[PDB]
């Protein structure tokens, strides 16, 4: 579910927040997405990449 | 003649703070020491305080209750004195 | 490089027309592969046809 307050749990990562498409363009290697101070903000979507 | 003075003394303002940004770095210290402080802060979320994990909700998952006490019990002693000491440096700073 | 059993490849393929050295630059290397065998590697050689 998008745009919504859900709570998720991807690759075992889990946490709660609001998943929403994004522009940033990922390396294909990478999986994690990090903030300034180091927040998980992106994450790359397992079973659709 | 004062006049004339007057006038052309304010232009000089314009031209000194126009150009050079060095005489208004007073404002921006306060902006930078405060937002500073504040990214210390928030680092030290990400710091282990002699725990398995940075993360909260990782010593959540992974470890049940009895002993993920101990694991969490280190990281609030931990982030406490890191939120009491920014709290400090800002009570001085707002005296000065 | 190789670390903790693990052996780690890393990748680039720049073009370049200075013929004679490395050129200056700064080209950042992606991880091609990661492949774990873990072993008491101590020499190197390289193959060429
Ligand atoms: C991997 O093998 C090398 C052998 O080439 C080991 O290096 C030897 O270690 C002993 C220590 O007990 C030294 O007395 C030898 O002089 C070492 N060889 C050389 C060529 O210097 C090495 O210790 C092995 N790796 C591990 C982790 O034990």
């Amino acid at each position: 579910v998008k745009n919504k307050c859900v709570n998720f749990n991807f690759n075992g990562l889990t946490g709660t927040g609001v998943l929403t498409e994004s522009n940033k363009k990922f390396l294909p290697f990478q999986q994690f997405g990090r903030d300034i101070a180091d927040t998980t903000d992106a994450v790359r979507d397992p079973q659709t990449l | 003649l004062i006049a004339n003075q007057f006038n052309s003394a304010i232009g000089k303002i314009q031209d000194s703070l126009s150009s050079t940004a060095s005489a208004l770095g007073k404002l921006q210290d306060v902006v930078n020491q405060n937002a500073q402080a504040l990214n210390t802060l928030v680092k030290q979320l990400s710091s282990n305080f002699g725990a398995i994990s940075s993360v909260l909700n990782d010593i959540l998952s992974r470890l049940d209750p009895p002993e993920a006490e101990v694991q969490i019990d280190r990281l609030i002693t931990g982030r406490l004195q890191s939120l009491q000491t920014y709290v400090t440096q800002q009570l001085i700073r707002a005296a000065e | 490089k190789n670390i903790d059993g693990y052996f780690k490849i890393y990748s680039k393929h720049t073009p370049i027309n200075l013929v004679r050295d490395l050129p200056q630059g700064f080209s950042a290397l992606e991880p091609l592969v990661d492949l774990p065998i873990g072993i008491n590697i101590t020499r190197f050689q390289t193959l060429l046809a």
